[PDB]
RNA sequence: AGGAUUGAAAGGGAAUAAGAUUAAUAGUUCUUAAUCAAGAGAAAUGGUAACAUAUCAUGAACUUUAAAAUGGAGUGUGAAAAUCUACGGAAGAGUUCUCUUUUCUUCUUAACAAAAGUAAAUUCCACUGAAAUGAAUCAAUCAGAGAAGUGGAAUUUAUUGGCUUUGUAAGAAAUUCAAUGAAUUGUGGUAUUUUUGCAGUCUUCAUAAAAAUUAAAGGGAAUCUUUUGCUCGUAC
RNA sequence: UGUAAGUUAGCAAGAAAGAGUAGCUCUGGUGAUCGAAUCAGAACUUUAAAGGUUAGGGGAAUCCGACUGUUUAAUAAAAACAUAGCAUUCUGAUAAAUCUAAAAGGUUCAUUACAGAAUGUGAUUUCUGCCCAGUGCUCUG
RNA sequence: CACUCAUUUCGUUAAAUGUUA
């Protein structure tokens, strides 16, 4: 697992097509974009609602989406 | 406190059956197997410690990059710099006092 | 009776020598052209402790004559030798310390160790700690010289036989008492197994010659012919003199 | 500390008084500092029999057992040289 | 005095050890930025490669090719040698000054091969040899 | 090109962890997350220097160097864990007609990587040149073949880079509560022990393995995705 | 607190001999920019205190072996063996000793007299007297 | 007595031995 550390970085992941699923974990105080590529499964922690939007929008609509929240899947 | 038990086979305290003992989740604890302590790389010439490369396995100097096992200068990652640097004046006031001893003096 | 323990010593089971961690055969290099007719030089890149020997070995690198590469011998150091320090062989090396030079070009009253019997067969006498060889005279009719041996005799080699200038270094060694039957035990850690040894009257007859009855004694003369069969070869052979000389 | 077992004192009282005072002379020696004869500092230090190393000048000399030179030693370099120099000369 | 413009010498330290470099200009003292005694020197990274009859020109041409670099050196890290070279011939290395130098960034590519073209004709034409022959350490 | 076979389930050695699971196997299954090997899709810069740059930035024959790979004792010390303890609590349990703001239990987190903040030890580099000799250690020990001071470089510290922290990762697990759903999961210590390194000291008529295999150098010849991973042991 | 003869001057030595020690309430000393158990002292009380457990009996002589060590598994642990020290003998390596039926065979020997091989006595101090007829051994006869 | 040619003991990568030039 590798962290991506700003805003910049993550879009170009989900620009890419290397993608191939999604996980979004809400917690107390921040909100983690986790992207599942190929060989690594990388993470963005987004503490601003405004950007995590933002970044919610930018999902392509043909990859798998898992909204995780106080109870797992 | 919590007791441990060996993973592998191995039931005596060798030098390849080196461990440690790790807390984890729960509170238990688990058995991990650590590395050897190995050397690093000595001039040729003097036997002191090269500096600039790390001190690894043999194997493992493979997966570092290619600026990470020398260093960017001659007979680097063999020779200290003074080992090299007597090289480079024992070359030229060597061969500068044959050329005027002999070779018309 | 038995056999005794001189007569197992020459099977070689649990007596052989306990050379695993010995450096090497010390030497000289191999006689070519090169040291017959010129010279040629040697970096002393260290200086070692052998086990099983008093001496100190030297690991001289000579570059080559002939081939591209190295040629890593070893050496018995001569004192006086250090580290870095060049050294000479061949017939026309000068006459220092640690040089290898033909038996036929030292002065008389040289000294010499690591001299060979046979020339051209890398070194037989003047070896251990301290041990040297001294240059008699010359004989240019045969091409002989006579040397004087460690022991006192002289030995008559033909002249190009080969020696390095010197002394054997680690002399004085056995000068210290041994203190205690520890020490003595790791004597031998890179030798033979000889050291504790049970006196032949401490035996039964069946073991030994000596095996003596009711008291501790010989018994029988223990000076002995050289014809004296093994098993029975025990004590003092061939015996001229014996006794506290004066 | 102690009148005249010095060195030998760790040997207590248990080898004789002859073989401990023969042992003592040896010791000092074999455990002191010597002159190097390239930098002159009073580094050399015996690592092994007949291995003198110097510490802060980084050379390695063979030499005796328990001192750096012995005094048969030293003659035959005297010997040695006083030899080629008849041989240089004439 | 020892170190002057023209003179060759040999450097000692860095990752140009033993390379043949020639002092542009000298600075005993050391600046603001420089608190050591440094010269400037032009050297041969690359010496050129040996050529025969075989090989075609363009090969030739290619084969004795002199890779340059510029630097400032510690006075302490060369050891001068005997040798001067005229710097009428090697022009290009007159204009190499201290202030051209700026720390951390990479010297101009232009000016490296205008010199580096330069040191390679003086070599074909065979006046200077001991500059542009590879010193065997 | 140099010497054949065998010889270690304690020596050397490419690479996997946490949680869950079974009546019984699990670094082997399952979930998640990794790693390794073998495959497929006229030749760079920076720093005075020590040396440094997500592959970068070519490097054949040949040769050399280093690693794998080396005793023991004793002292000091860095870090972790366990034990003990200070501050602040959350949850549950024990005693309670005699008191006890009380006693007890839980408050955790891997491999592999990241680089906010910040260490100890050692070795080197630049400036300057020390006597009225200084520097320092438990001990020592060191210095014009250059001390101390100032500013730097490197390496070691149980994976990347030692520790806190971060991704994995709380979604797991622990302790509770309700009838699957909810709550919590700070900060410290000039304390002891064990483990693991480090630094110098001592000791030897003792000097305390090799090879497979790996990297570098000198030389200058030539011009991200994806596939596979066989055999045997594995119960007690 | 104190400790003798003897002594290889290192020891003997924990010699021998004597006094103190509990509980409670206090004080002082030993550091860093709050903390460590450790030491010393002072009141008062008692069943007068290491002792539940753990935990040397000591002295005066003599004999043997110098010492640490080893030994008759299953009746002998020693004064026996080893030991360091001392001394003797042979041997220049194609040798000495010595295994093998033989052997470009084997061991000490990856060695070379400060070494290899064969023996006796058994640390240190002091001393090793006279005898070469006999039996050995040796001779450059 | 002189030689080497069987024979003995060796050393090397059988790496400039011997005679002229």
């Amino acid at each position: 697992p590798k962290q991506v550390q700003e805003f910049k970085q993550i879009l170009k992941l989900l620009k890419s097509g290397s993608i191939r699923a999604v996980r979004v974990k809400t917690n107390g105080e921040n909100t983690k974009f986790k992207v599942r590529c190929a060989k690594y499964l990388y993470t963005y922690i987004c503490a601003d609602k405004a950007k995590a939007e933002e970044l919610k929008k930018a999902i392509p609509k043909d990859i798998h989406v898992v909204e995780i929240a106080k109870k797992a899947p | 406190a919590v007791r441990v038990t060996y993973v592998r086979k191995h039931s005596y305290n060798t030098k390849s059956n080196g461990i440690r003992i790790v807390k984890t989740a729960g509170g238990n604890m688990t058995v991990q197997h650590r590395q050897k302590i190995s050397n690093g790389v000595r001039c040729g010439d003097c036997g002191c410690v090269l500096a600039g490369i790390r001190h690894i396995r043999p194997h493992q100097y493979g997966w570092l990059g290619k600026s990470k096992r020398t260093v960017t200068r001659a007979y680097g990652g063999v020779k200290c710099h003074k080992c090299v640097q007597k090289k480079i004046l024992r070359a030229f006031l060597i061969n500068e006092h044959n050329l005027i001893k002999l070779a018309a003096a | 009776g038995r056999r005794t323990l001189s007569q197992r010593k020459g099977r070689g089971s649990i007596f052989k020598s306990r050379s695993h961690h010995k450096l090497g055969v010390a030497q000289h290099r191999a006689i070519d052209f090169f040291e017959r007719h010129s010279t040629v030089r040697g970096l002393v890149k260290s200086i070692e402790h052998d086990p099983g020997r008093g001496a100190p070995l030297a690991r001289v690198v000579f570059r080559n004559p002939r081939q591209y590469g190295l040629d890593k011998e070893l050496f018995i150091c001569a004192e006086g030798l250090y580290s870095g320090q060049y050294i000479y062989c061949g017939s026309k090396a000068s006459l220092h310390i640690g040089n290898v030079l033909p038996i036929g070009q030292c002065p008389e009253g040289t000294v010499v160790c690591n001299v060979e019997s046979k020339p051209g067969d890398r070194g037989i006498i003047a070896r251990a700690s301290g041990n040297y060889a001294t240059v008699i005279s010359h004989n240019a009719d045969n091409e002989t010289t006579r040397i004087r041996l460690p022991s006192g005799a002289k030995k008559t080699l033909k002249s190009n036989c080969r020696a390095m200038v010197g002394i054997i270094a680690g002399g004085g060694r056995t000068e210290k008492p041994i203190l205690k039957a520890g020490v003595a035990y790791r004597m031998y850690k890179a030798k033979r197994t000889t050291w504790p040894r049970v006196r032949g009257v401490a035996m039964n007859p069946v073991d030994h010659p000596h095996g003596g009855g009711n008291h501790q004694h010989v018994g029988h003369p223990t000076t002995l012919k050289r014809s004296s069969p093994p098993g029975q070869k025990a004590g003092k052979v061939a015996a001229r003199r014996t006794g506290l000389i004066r | 500390r102690t009148k005249k077992v010095g060195i030998v004192g760790k040997y207590g009282t248990r080898y004789g008084a002859s073989l401990r005072k023969v042992i003592k002379k040896i010791e000092i020696a074999q455990h002191s500092k010597y002159v190097c004869p390239f930098c002159c500092k009073e580094a050399v230090r015996r690592t092994a029999c007949g291995i003198w190393e110097c510490k802060g000048c980084g050379k390695q000399i063979a030499g005796g057992a328990y001192t750096l030179s012995t005094i048969s030693g030293a003659t035959v370099r005297s010997t040695v040289r006083r030899l080629r120099d008849a041989k240089n000369s004439q | 005095k020892i170190l002057a413009p023209g003179r060759v010498v040999i450097i000692l330290s860095g990752r140009f050890a033993g390379k043949k470099a020639v002092v542009s200009s000298v600075n005993l003292q050391g600046t603001k930025d420089r608190k050591y005694g440094f010269v400037t020197v032009v050297g041969v990274e690359r010496a050129p490669l040996k050529i025969t009859r075989k090989m075609s020109a363009k090969v030739q041409e290619m084969r004795t090719s002199v890779k340059s670099f510029c630097k400032v050196i510690n006075v302490n890290h060369v050891m001068p040698t005997k040798y001067t070279v005229n710097l009428e011939q090697f022009n290009l290395i007159k204009q190499v000054k201290i202030n051209n130098f700026e720390a951390g960034k990479v010297y101009p590519i232009s000016q490296k091969k205008a010199i580096s073209s330069q040191f390679a004709e003086e070599y074909r034409k065979g006046k200077e040899s001991w500059l542009f022959t590879k010193l065997r350490f």
